[PDB]
């Protein structure tokens, strides 16, 4: 529901208003979300 | 009896960023599938965050080469994601269409050298303030700096911070006035053996708390 | 943060290397169906149109974002402004059938007319390239959301509903000629 | 203080297949009744899977006689809603009002012989790819094919598959473009006994699962 | 309910809106579905 | 069937102090943090109460020297937010933007002599009614009045109240009409003991029950 | 709610009707309700 700012439910039903998706996962986020971080070796804070 | 209302003045005329959606004509249409469809992203700065991309040097060449001199500034940029080196980055690609951002900014050095060559570098993010940067890391040594060997792991990630008085800033150098509001960033480098002809590639992406607030299109058609 | 640059796997140090700390964020704005969802004009307007969404300026928002994804797919928003009647054919109607009333036609209305159209394309996903020919450069004619037709068209926008993106691709910004940055107006008080 | 409201711009014009009601005039109307009244239909899909209907090959006639030749190929056509041997059909019928369709086609051969004349045919399905469709059986009978012979049970139903890369697909050839987007039909004829004169009618219908998406109507007036 | 998206009940009576049937069955739904299927005779798969 | 309206008449024009509020264009926007920030005030007369202002007497001082004469009477304004004495203050500043008042006003008299000399002074409320106000102390006593030697403590405060027939009053002498319709006020100095130069600084702030009723803004543009 | 006269609920959410704020206090009321009052020294009423 991106950019949709009406508190009451839409007066014509999910039918109409758009298409209807048919079945039978974002990637960009699992790739950037393992991305190393920290630091590598060993530490001397 | 029927409800009573009151056409207002001013209300109802198109917004072309109106929140609101309009009256269907065509209804019952079924999509074919795509479940699981490989390489979606849903966040332009997820994919900023992933993808590091190249800076834009002297000649356009994405590397800065070690020099023999007593010089041993390699480059200096602006913190400013309209900077002339940030000119073909992705991230600058997307930042040209927002007013404002905030967060920290990841470079990412590698070396690209022969395995009988060594170096060593520094890198230091220079707040604004000064009148004239700096030439020489016995001096540019005070600022929030790095350094680095070559070795096996080649790499090298810094992290230049957001330290503003504004919590947001903006993505524009405003007018014909110089000295940029947030301050320049200098690689350096400190020494070098056997490393003549040998480069060093850099590269630009987004960090773990980058963010851009506003949407605007300066673009000109 | 040092790591073997060749492997290509993602780094993302943050600030606590040195001693600083990470504050939160807020990315709302750089959603992709949202930042996708708002108008845009057509400046290819003519007597008859083929509603086809890589007729944006490749320079405005949601056009220039758009050629920085390979694949896509929304529903669509359409704003004329038209003198006569206007009629809507789906993806894959012969021409002829635009001159008659069967089809979803909107009698004018004094400011414009704005409708909401369904993804009708017999393909799951759109693309902005293609490579490769489809007859036994250009996309085939299959990659669009159907047409309009009028008397005149004056104006067009289109809206992007449900934006789903994929397999991004290149995307620009204006080149720095001389200068050390790129350096514009930006709007300040009077006087 | 009254009910504020916005009259927005740009909607409420009319759109002829809108899926709003009117406002009524005249009420307390009764019909007469219609309770189990006979042959009702409510699909206009399961009519056509219900009667099959003839075909048009040369000349316009339904079916296709036994030849005397070295050349065995009775016929080809296009799988095409549009194609010329389905023009007359009642499953064209529809689908001329509709943009996509998707599914399987079955084709009802029925033959009309004496008995004592006998012959046994072939028909293959050759998808889009090859240039020159095949005109003997030897070389098509590598694609999807069906043989039968002539006895007791005179019919005979070959369900043309739905093979094809978008999961929907026209019901119109597009321009002078040849070589269908989807693939041609060719029924042969592998040997006869006796059968000199002798027919086969050839009648199509839909199948299982055909469908049929988008309603138009290209037909001028 | 063929053609018709809108959520709310119509505001007018249903005696009104339309008229009204009385009293005192799908055929070609029951004979395609009746429609005879699979093979005859013998089967060597 | 479509819900009926009758768009009144008269109804929906723009009123500048309308209660009801637009249709945004532009969402999802963050402010800066600001919690705690110091110095915020909520109500003006909040800010009136706590900081008095000084008065404006001749020649724009705010103080009131001690005189030598057998005419004791210091000096003498009218109860108006619009008075001579009053142009300066923040109080007036306030009340020049509302219709009507209401309460108590206080008065903050602080004593400037040096140690070695002394006075004793009194304030009295001449209620209207009158058609010379009093020129001494003898007579003006019979009003609500008060009296205050200096000391240690070298402040004094006197609440001049709000007594008056109708429950609010106007913040503006209406026409050429002399003798305002509120009374006035005099400051009179009883005797002196060797301050010969020493001044006394008057200031005006809000009182515990002060209100103003309607906004206007009457300054010319 | 200063200013605000309608009993219904804003039609758009509280997301796009106006800015959101965040956080990581009136002074001159607490000034001003502080103020001394009454007498000060001895008092004969």
């Amino acid at each position: 529901s991106g950019n949709t700012g009406s508190i009451i439910n839409n007066y014509y039903m999910q039918q109409y208003q758009n298409s209807m998706d048919t079945q039978l996962n974002d990637w960009f986020s699992k790739l950037a979300s393992s991305a190393f971080s920290g630091l590598f070796g060993a530490l001397l804070a | 009896g029927i409800v009573p209302v009151a056409c207002s003045d001013g209300y109802g005329g198109l917004v072309t960023t109106d929140p609101k959606t309009a009256d269907p004509v065509y209804g019952k249409v079924y999509n074919p599938p795509r479940t699981n469809y490989p390489g979606r992203f849903t966040n332009l700065l997820d994919v900023a965050e992933a993808c590091p991309t190249f800076l834009c040097f002297d000649d356009g060449k994405p590397y800065v080469v070690t020099r023999e001199d007593e010089q041993r500034l390699l480059a200096k940029f602006d913190v400013s994601l309209a900077a002339k080196h940030m000119s073909n980055t992705y991230l600058s690609g997307i930042a040209q269409y927002y007013a404002q951002y905030s967060g920290t900014i990841n470079l990412h050095f590698m070396f690209t050298g022969s395995t009988d060559s060594k170096a060593r570098y520094m890198v230091a993010y220079v707040p604004p303030g000064v009148e004239t940067p700096p030439d020489t890391p016995e001096r540019a040594a005070h600022c929030i700096h790095a350094e680095w060997d070559t070795g096996l792991n080649s790499k090298f990630t810094f992290s230049i911070p957001y330290v503003s008085a504004a919590d947001y800033a903006y993505t524009a150098s405003d007018v014909a006035e110089t000295t940029n509001v947030q301050g320049w960033v200098c690689i350096y480098q400190i020494t070098h053996g056997k490393a003549q002809n040998d480069t060093l590639v850099v590269s630009v992406s987004a960090g773990k708390d980058f963010e851009l607030r506003l949407p605007i299109d300066p673009r000109t058609q | 943060t040092t790591s073997a640059g060749e492997s290509a796997d993602p780094v993302t140090t943050t600030v606590e290397n040195y001693g600083g700390e990470t504050q939160v964020q807020r990315r709302h704005h750089t959603d992709v169906g949202f930042i996708m969802d708002r108008f845009v004009k057509i400046n290819n307007t003519n007597p008859t149109h083929v509603i086809d969404l890589m007729q944006t300026h490749q320079h405005g928002l949601v056009g220039a974002l758009l050629r920085a994804a390979t694949y896509y797919f929304s529903d669509l928003e359409i704003v004329v402004r038209h003198e006569g009647n206007l009629t809507w054919v789906p993806n894959g109607a012969p021409e002829a059938a635009l001159s008659n009333a069967g089809n979803p036609t909107a009698y004018n209305k004094a400011p414009f007319t704005r409708l909401a159209l369904p993804y009708t394309a017999p393909h799951r996903v759109l693309a902005t390239v293609y490579n490769g020919t489809s007859k036994y450069t250009q996309l085939p004619a299959s990659f669009n959301f159907g047409a309009i037709r009028a008397t005149d068209i004056s104006e067009l926008l289109v809206r992007m509903k449900r934006a789903e993106l994929y397999c991004p691709r290149p995307l620009l910004a204006v080149e720095v000629t001389a200068q050390d940055r790129h350096k514009q107006k930006i709007i300040a008080p009077a006087k």
